[PDB]
């Protein structure tokens, strides 16, 4: 399952 | 940075003159990812040509296969053309059934 | 440890030809199982491997929004990028990341990964504590002030703690067919001459899965490290993997040359010679 990304 | 693409010509199985078989053109260590690859027969390009997706190595350059089926004989030459923006001119590499 | 799992994001900016193109592609080891792509028609996230198609509706629509939703995190993220490096919007782009779980045989995490590279260039890296960061500039101390901030490390660790690691638990039992079989090369040794004083001796290895291995070349003992040529491992298109190691040898000097083949799905590994 892919994972919640943040803003870099 | 820009890395130049290495380039592999090869059949899926060993070359067998008559038996149906699959041409691949595995281009590797290369970025960015924008980059134009043709497997070509006698200098004409395939069109029934497909590829995996988009992914790249721990080092971060990108890889890309290039494949479709083809039966191979003593007559017929092979080839894959690749052009990146780090390359002048288009390079090609040939079909060699020993490599 | 056994077997891990990774996902490989590709955005790239191309100002003037539409919103920077994202791509995910997720794998179990050296099998990819999943695609998403902001270019797709309509863009899903799709099986790419016989065992994740048995995955519910829940399941396609849960990962669908989260590669939609990274798709525009992605996209603000280029945005940020450009300014912390005072590029022009004329220039394309590309961000990558690699975020995934290792785990034992038994299961259990070895490691934890959530890594970028801006153009190429590592920018910054969720360390083994998945507590903290290691920024390659001052950019990517922009990046770390604000992932500190939010307490982003936090959440990371629970999805490579967590998440991950049940996924691939899940994942290896419904593909332990393929996911936890290994199979060996074949292998053999070619010669080819090039004039009346070298041949070259070229040793074959095809058809293995996983793709580590470690093919090398020793004349009377001696490791042939500086002399060898390797060629990178490369994908046969059956999901299995192919490789060569050659050297040039004297004529008549073939039987003290022995080709060495190491790969898990070999009980002991292989020595090799030219069979004339």
């Amino acid at each position: 399952g892919g994972k919640k990304k943040y803003r870099l | 940075i820009q890395r130049t693409p290495k380039i592999q010509v090869y059949s899926r199985h060993p070359a067998e003159n008559g038996k149906s078989n699959f041409l691949n053109c595995y281009v590797s260590g290369f970025h960015p990812s924008d980059i134009e690859v043709d497997l070509l027969k006698n200098g004409e390009r395939i069109e029934k040509v497909e590829h995996s997706d988009l992914s790249f190595s721990k080092d971060w350059s990108f890889y890309l296969l290039y494949y479709t089926e083809f039966t191979p004989t003593e007559k017929d030459e092979y080839a894959c053309r690749v052009n990146h923006v780090t390359l002048s001119q288009p390079k090609i590499v040939k079909w060699d059934r020993d490599m | 440890g056994s077997h891990s799992m990774r996902y490989f994001d590709t955005a790239m900016s191309r100002p003037g030809r539409g919103e920077p193109r994202f791509i995910s592609v997720g794998y179990v080891d050296d099998t990819q199982f999943v695609r998403f792509d902001s270019d797709a028609a309509s863009p899903r996230e799709e099986p790419r491997a016989p065992w994740i198609e048995q995955e519910g509706p829940e399941y396609w629509d849960r990962n669908t929004q989260i590669f939609k939703t990274n798709t525009q995190t992605d996209r603000e993220s280029l945005r940020n990028l450009r300014g912390y490096y005072n590029q022009s919007e004329a220039g394309s782009h590309t961000l990558q990341s690699m975020y995934g779980c290792d785990v034992g045989p038994d299961g259990r995490l070895l490691r934890g990964h959530n890594q970028y590279a801006y153009d190429g260039k590592d920018y910054i890296a969720l360390n083994e504590d998945l507590r903290s960061w290691t920024a390659a500039d001052t950019a990517a101390q922009i990046t770390q002030r604000k992932w500190e901030a939010a307490r982003v490390a936090e959440q990371d660790r629970a999805y490579l703690e967590g998440t991950c690691v049940e996924w691939l638990r899940r994942y290896l039992e419904n593909g332990k067919d393929t996911l936890e079989r290994a199979d060996p090369p074949k292998t053999h040794v070619t010669h080819h001459p090039i004039s009346d004083h070298e041949a070259t001796l070229r040793c074959w290895a095809l058809g293995f899965y996983p793709a580590e291995i470690t093919l090398t070349w020793q004349r009377d003992g001696e490791d042939q490290t500086q002399d060898t040529e390797l060629v990178e491992t490369r994908p046969a298109g059956d999901r299995t993997f192919q490789k060569w190691a050659a050297v040039v040898v004297p004529s008549g000097e073939e039987q003290r040359y022995t080709c060495h083949v190491q790969h898990e799905g070999l009980p002991k590994p292989l020595t090799l010679r030219w069979e004339p």
